[PDB]
Parts: structure tokens; C-alpha cells; sequence
């Protein structure tokens, strides 16, 4: 029960972009791929969360339009895929086994991976 | 609504001692099906954040049993009796309303004595 992601993607600003957070040894259809943020010097701030079974979608309204993720079923794998950079984006992200629809518990969160930076 | 309560902020603290963290805001926090939802969690320098869980803290890992709460209202608890030596992470508490709203703890930390 285990995660991978792509590593430091240290670049100039305006570039489109991708990044991308694979699943192994679960049932990654099966529970949703949750997301956090980090910036240099900050805490931590909510950004969305999508369903791999069907790419049922719903990006937090401090983030919707200006960010775009998406997951395959098959490779079990999901990605941020944003349509070009920002200096406000510069941050370590995240990725996780998601929070709901549990037979009860909300929180849920109990499977994670090592993290990416995307940085301008 | 709101950055929800650190409850500590951080301050030095000497081994094996004790400590607590409390989770509150204005916001309703406990929907009618009964449990309440504060959503806590943990994490060490060099990230993995740990399963705190839903009801007022919880957890249902191998996360060392030094860790533990309970809770009522809008006011929420978790407790850190023998504080040791190797805890130098950082606690948050989670909202609860769904597609809306983006707030987690104010960065409540271990800092040494
Ligand atoms: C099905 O739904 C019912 C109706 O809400 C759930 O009842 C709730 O049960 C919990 C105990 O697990 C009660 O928690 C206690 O709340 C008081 C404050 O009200 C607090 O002082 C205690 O520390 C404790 O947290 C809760 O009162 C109760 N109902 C409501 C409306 O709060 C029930 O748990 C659910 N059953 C199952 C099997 O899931």
C-alpha cells in the first residue's frame, strides 16, 4: 500500500506544467487523490480533490480555474496538469487516500506520498 | 470559517514532560448523524502527515499511544503525556463543509528546553 511522485521541478516562470502522484499495491480506483499545499516559510492550505474512478472533481473556490488535475484508472496514476506557471505556486505539494465516503469516518486520510516541489 | 485555534502556539519544552492541544472555532463542527468532525493530524520534519482522525482525535495505527482525546461542542481536545525527545513535529486540526472552505491548525510545534 504505497505512493510515488515525480521529483524537483525547478524552473523559469510561465512554462506549462504537469506533475504526477502514482498509486501501488491498492485499490486506487476506488478512493479519491486529495491535495495540500506548502510554500517556503508557510503552513498548510487545502487545494481540491478528485475521484479516480470517473474524474468527479471538486476544486477548492481559493484555487478552481486556476489549477487542473486529472487521473488515469488503468497506470493508477493522477497529476496535476495546470496550463502554465505562477510565482504563488512556487511550493511543495501533495497528494493523498482521501477524506468521505469511509461507511462513516469524514477524516479518512490514512495513506500518503513523499511529496514534489514545483518552484519558478 | 477562519484559521481554527492553535491552542498552543509553541513554546520550549524539556523531555518526557506533558502537553495538550485543543481544536475550536465559531463553526458548528458536529453534524446531526452525532459523531463530531475536528479531523486531526501530525507530521515529523521530512513530511508523511499522521492519521489523527475525525472525532476529536482518534487514530486506528501503530502512531505511539502517547497521543490521545476526546471531546464535546465546538471545543475539541488531544493530549501529549510524556512529550519525548523525538516529537519535533508539528499538530493541525481539519474544517468540515465539503467542496467549500480551505483551513487547517496555525502550525502548533515542538520547540526544545
Ligand atoms: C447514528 O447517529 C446518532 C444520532 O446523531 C449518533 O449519536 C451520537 O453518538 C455519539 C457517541 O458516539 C454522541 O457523542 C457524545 O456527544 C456529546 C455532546 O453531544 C459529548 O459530550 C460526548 O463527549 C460525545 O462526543 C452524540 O451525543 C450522539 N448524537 C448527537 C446528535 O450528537 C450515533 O453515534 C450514530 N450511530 C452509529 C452507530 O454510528
Amino acid at each position: 500500500v504505497q505512493l510515488v511522485q515525480s521529483g524537483a521541478e525547478v524552473k523559469k516562470p510561465g512554462d506549462s506544467l504537469k506533475i504526477s502522484c502514482k498509486g501501488s499495491g491498492y485499490k486506487f480506483a476506488t478512493y479519491w487523490i486529495g491535495w495540500v499545499r506548502q510554500m517556503p516559510g508557510k503552513g498548510l492550505e487545502w487545494m481540491g480533490v478528485i475521484y479516480p474512478d470517473d474524474s468527479d472533481t471538486r476544486y477548492s473556490p481559493s484555487f478552481q480555474g486556476q489549477v487542473s488535475i486529472s487521473v488515469d484508472k488503468s497506470i493508477t496514476t493522477a497529476y496535476l496538469q495546470w496550463s502554465s506557471l505562477k510565482a504563488s505556486d512556487t511550493a511543495i505539494y501533495y497528494c493523498a487516500r482521501c477524506y468521505d465516503f469511509w461507511s462513516g469516518y469524514q477524516f479518512g486520510m490514512d495513506v500518503w506520498g513523499q511529496g514534489t516541489t514545483v518552484t519558478v | 470559517d477562519i484559521v481554527m485555534t492553535q491552542s498552543p502556539l509553541s513554546l520550549p519544552v524539556t523531555p518526557g514532560e506533558t502537553a495538550s492541544i485543543s481544536c475550536r472555532s465559531s463553526q458548528s463542527l458536529r453534524h446531526d448523524n452525532g459523531y463530531n468532525y475536528l479531523d486531526w493530524y501530525l507530521q515529523k520534519p521530512g513530511q508523511s502527515p499522521q492519521l489523527l482522525i475525525y472525532l476529536g482525535s482518534k487514530r486506528a495505527s501503530g502512531v505511539p499511544d502517547r497521543f490521545s482525546g476526546s471531546g464535546s461542542g465546538t471545543d475539541f481536545t488531544l493530549k501529549i503525556s510524556r512529550v519525548e525527545a523525538e516529537d519535533v513535529g508539528v499538530y493541525y486540526c481539519m474544517q468540515t463543509l465539503q467542496t467549500l472552505m480551505f483551513t487547517f491548525g496555525g502550525g502548533t510545534k515542538v520547540e526544545i528546553k
